């Protein structure tokens, strides 16, 4: 019944900046019952602020809560890379017992970093089972935008690869990416040259890593 | 201090009942100054409070209005635990489930805050049976004098459902590890890679093992990754 609307949905700021995260309630919230949580990747939420303004034990002074009524805010002064997280507001009332806002994702901007690229042939163990996975790794880059192109004997591949990307590293704020090209064993043994070509803002020209089957 | 140990199946079939337990150490399930909650999280629905139980000279329970018919929370004082039972589950109940301590600091003037959260249990509401992964090495290749850094890893392929956990050298190798999100293949099985960068000079002397654990299938694999 009480809806909490957080804004902005995503915010990207540099270390040393200040962030203001807003939480707007659909009706008045008693100030003792408004809390804020921080959730870092792979972790459970952590209490940051309770009763609108009160820092939880051992939370740094850079985190501060404010507001009243319908409008609340979490301010983070002097951003650090480790503050990369999703921040949630939360309230309680007799009619709608506990509700959360949808979260604001605080991303960290850093200077451009080109990826380091590696290619991995399929293992002999896997070939024994009739399928071949070729993996291309893009390590520690920024920003997140990156294009990976697979070529087999210089023929561009389409439709036969999948990729996934890590969240920003809490220390150096980079991403890493893995792309897997999946072929049948028969198709894999029918070709020789396997190549991963990478395009990224931090590369003046694309980088290609390759190998020849049986070498 | 306080530990909240969660347990229960990671896979539940549609229409069946999803049960989880939270075993408390360092606090009392019947303490009259806290309350014991279940909260879940999904990418679509966000964080959703499900219910709570607490003792004030008798037991009380409160459930989210949308779930009041489908849910039950039961405390157990002899084992100092409390459990969640969610009936008639559908894929909308696929989520990470947390057990969570609620407290009112500076009561009676304060208000509720969720000050301790368990690690959380991913529950997938799906019909297929569990399947353990095959684990293949991602070998460092021709990277013995290629700048001093070698990348190696493990490909964790064809398992169901999520999650798998990957460590390196039984947790002794943590810096430089990236374990990527799984992707769902057209087969309906997941595939994931975990990589680490290491000094090229160490490849001859240092052993590197990825430890893969797939709890839903009781599968554990230790795979040594060696250079080509």
């Amino acid at each position: 019944e009480i809806v909490l609307t957080q804004s902005p949905g995503t915010l990207s700021l540099s270390p040393g900046d200040s962030a203001t995260l807003s939480c707007r309630a659909s009706q008045s919230v008693a100030s003792s019952y408004l809390a804020w949580y921080q959730q870092k990747p792979g972790q459970s939420p952590r209490l940051l602020i309770y009763a609108t303004i009160n820092r939880a034990a051992d939370i740094p002074d850079r985190f501060s809560g404010s507001g009243s009524g319908t409008d609340f805010a979490l301010t983070i002064s002097r951003l650090e890379p480790e503050d990369f997280a999703v921040y949630y507001c939360q309230q309680f009332d007799s009619s709608s017992m506990y509700t959360f806002g949808q979260g604001t994702k605080l991303e960290i901007t850093r200077t451009v970093a080109a990826p380091s690229v590696f290619i991995f042939p399929p293992s002999d163990e896997q070939l024994k089972s009739g399928t071949a996975s070729v993996v291309c790794l893009l390590n520690n880059f920024y920003p997140r935008e990156a294009k990976v192109q697979w070529k087999v004997d210089n023929a561009l591949q389409s439709g036969n690869s999948q990729e996934s990307v890590t969240e920003q590293d809490s220390k150096d704020s980079t991403y890493s990416l893995s792309s897997t090209l999946t072929l049948s064993k028969a198709d894999y043994e029918k070709h020789k040259l396997y190549a991963c070509e990478v395009t990224h803002q931090g590369l003046s020209s694309p980088v290609t890593k390759s190998f020849n089957r049986g070498e | 201090q306080v530990q909240l140990q969660q347990s229960g199946p990671g896979l539940v079939k549609p229409s069946q009942t999803l049960s989880l337990t939270c075993a408390i150490s360092g606090d009392s399930v019947s303490s009259n100054s806290v309350a014991w909650n279940w909260i879940r999280q999904s990418p679509s629905r966000g964080l959703e409070w499900l219910g709570r139980t607490y003792f004030r000279s008798k037991w009380y329970t409160d459930y989210a209005e949308s779930l009041k018919s489908r849910m039950t929370i039961n405390p157990d004082t002899s084992k100092n635990e409390f459990s969640l039972h969610l009936k008639s589950v559908t894929s909308d109940d696929t989520a990470v489930y947390y057990c969570v301590r609620g407290i009112i600091f500076n009561w009676p003037l304060g208000g509720w805050s969720f000050d301790l959260w368990g690690r959380g249990t991913l529950v997938s509401v799906s019909s297929p049976s569990t399947k353990g992964p095959s684990v293949f090495p991602l070998a460092p290749s021709s990277k013995s004098t290629s700048g001093g850094t070698a990348a190696l890893g493990c490909l964790v392929k064809d398992y169901f459902p999520e999650p798998v956990t990957v460590s390196w050298n039984s947790g002794a190798l943590t810096s430089g590890v990236h374990t990527f999100p799984a992707v769902l293949q057209s087969s309906g099985l997941y595939s994931l890679s975990s990589v680490v960068t290491v000094p090229s000079s160490s490849l001859g002397t240092q052993t590197y093992i990825c430890n893969v654990n797939h709890k839903p299938s009781n599968t554990k694999v230790d795979k040594r990754v060696e250079p080509k």
